[PDB]
């Protein structure tokens, strides 16, 4: 509404990709025959 | 429930940009628009309560206020969405036609809130009224709707007015508003506010035996009032103006 | 306020002239009259008393200008003061600004 | 710096008091000719007039202008709030600096 009010959302929100938590993942898939293509995915997170 | 501690007052439109440069000077805060819908609701008269303890006057019958906030886009005709939205936009609200028509509001059709006459006496400095309030979060069945519900408790629609203004925050919890009230009806769109704004300072008490609060807050209120000597006179309005019983009709406006 | 201001500047004003004037009749007829006919009035009746009494005139019109021109000279610091006081008044490029600046240091790091 | 209205209205009141220096000074003049006018030589009467006409043309257009300033005081009326972008413009100027550090090529 108010334009104040959006100006700051904006800016503070402009600065997420710094301040919002790390996270990673990694998917391994191993070559298997048969179809039987097992997955393995780990996620590392630092809450 | 709430003891609120009020004072109130009015301005012509012509000092209207002054004053609000004033207030930034002393809050240090920049305005914030709003607006609001207030729709009144009175006892059916077509059921006799007789419940009314006519010998003891345990209770009198009264009014009941729901309001809702409105978006914007219902306000802003076709000529205005150049401008952006801030409080300028008030300087173009000096006309007694809206883009908000009696249709779109019978077609809206929340905060449930029931108040008493202020506090009797003359040796009260600022207007102390005790204000009953609830909130309805949503609905279902067959009938959900606003009109429906009000009907089931056994209420009828009365009037309605809508509120387009700015808010300033100040310490101690301390809330002024400035305020333009267009009264609403299917043959128009009336500003009873016409040429200035209504301009009320009030404080919210959660309880009402704590006594030094209140003093607190009477103490905020009075010197508050003394720093706008010269400019604006706060006063605390007729306390016969305030009552919103039934029996017996006014509306401060 | 600024009516007092006004009407202070006002007997500030008259009492120039008037003093104005009576410093320039005191020596105009600094030089003493004396007029047979009883219509005229000048008396010098004691010798020493007399030049008391011109430098009386003297020091009177000196402290008054002196005083006067400098009230009015403070009264305009002060209006000026007054002045100078009482009269109250992109995002995206910023992300990728941030994204290379925190790639640049996890790489440094 | 200061907005232009306050620049002249700074302008007239020291054009006010240079003309009140200006009025003592020829005051001084004044009170200099009708000594030796007094004296009794009458070559310098003519002067004595335009000194006199000057000095009550000077005292009076000078108060004159006062007034006007004073006036003006009477309808200027009607007509830290920095700190409310404060933050942002140092944010700005933070972001600017990072900007010179991010490309080597300009930190010369």
């Amino acid at each position: 509404d108010d334009e104040n009010i959006t100006k700051l959302n904006k800016e503070i929100r402009a600065f997420d990709k710094l301040l919002n938590i790390p996270r990673r993942e990694l998917k391994i898939n191993l070559p298997l025959t048969e179809h039987k293509s097992p997955n393995l995915s780990l996620m590392l997170e630092s809450p | 429930m709430v003891q609120q501690l009020s004072l109130f007052g009015s301005i012509g439109d012509d000092g209207y940009d002054l004053l609000i440069s004033t207030l930034t000077t002393i809050s240090g805060n920049p305005p914030l628009l709003y607006n609001s819908l207030c729709t009144v609701w009175k006892p059916n008269p077509s059921y006799d309560v007789e419940n009314v303890n006519s010998r003891n006057q345990l209770v009198e019958p009264n009014r009941i206020k729901l309001s809702k906030e409105v978006p914007f886009s219902y306000l802003i005709d076709e000529t205005m969405m150049d401008k952006p939205l801030n409080f300028r936009i008030l300087k173009s609200f000096t006309n007694d036609k809206i883009p908000l028509n009696y249709a779109m509001t019978r077609n809206i059709l929340w905060s449930l809130q029931i108040s008493d006459i202020p506090a009797a006496g003359n040796n009260r400095s600022v207007s102390m009224q005790t204000i009953a309030e609830t909130i309805i979060l949503s609905s279902a069945g067959k009938n959900s709707s606003v009109s429906s519900l009000m009907n089931g408790l056994g209420y009828v629609f009365e009037f309605q007015y809508l509120t387009i203004g700015v808010k300033f925050f100040m310490k101690h919890g301390l809330i002024l508003e400035l305020q333009k009230i267009w009264q609403i009806e299917e043959a128009g769109n009336s500003q009873i506010t016409s040429g200035g704004f209504l301009l009320k300072a009030y404080i919210n008490v959660s309880r009402g035996t704590d006594i030094d609060r209140i003093n607190y807050t009477e103490t905020a209120l009075m010197n508050l009032k003394k720093e706008l000597q010269g400019y604006i006179e706060l006063s605390v309005p007729d306390r016969q103006s305030m009552d919103s019983r039934v029996a017996h009709g006014n509306i401060l406006i | 306020m600024s009516n007092q201001a006004l009407y202070e500047k006002l007997e500030q004003t008259r009492t120039i002239l008037s003093v104005k004037l009576a410093e320039l009749i005191n020596m105009t007829t600094i030089a003493d009259r004396n007029d047979d006919d009883e219509g005229s009035f000048a008396q010098e009746n004691s010798e020493l008393a007399v030049a008391t009494t011109s430098v009386m005139m003297v020091n009177n019109q000196t402290m008054q200008l002196i005083k006067n021109v400098q009230d009015l000279l403070i009264l305009t610091r002060s209006i000026k003061e007054k002045w100078l006081l009482n009269q109250i008044p992109d995002e995206k490029q910023i992300e990728e600004l941030l994204d290379n600046c925190i790639e640049t240091f996890v790489a440094e790091k | 710096m200061q907005p232009p209205y306050i620049q002249e209205r700074l302008k007239s009141l020291n054009d006010i008091e240079t003309q009140l220096c200006s009025m003592l000074q020829e005051a001084s003049q004044v009170t200099f000719i009708f000594g030796e006018l007094k004296r009794g030589n009458e070559s310098v009467k003519p002067q004595f007039e335009n000194h006199v006409k000057q000095f009550y043309e000077r005292l009076d257009k000078s108060t004159t202008q006062l007034r006007k300033e004073i006036q003006l005081l009477d309808e200027n009326v009607g007509t830290n709030k920095k700190a409310l972008g404060q933050d942002t413009e140092k944010m700005e100027e933070q972001l600017d600096l990072l900007s010179a550090i991010l490309d080597p090529s300009k930190s010369k």
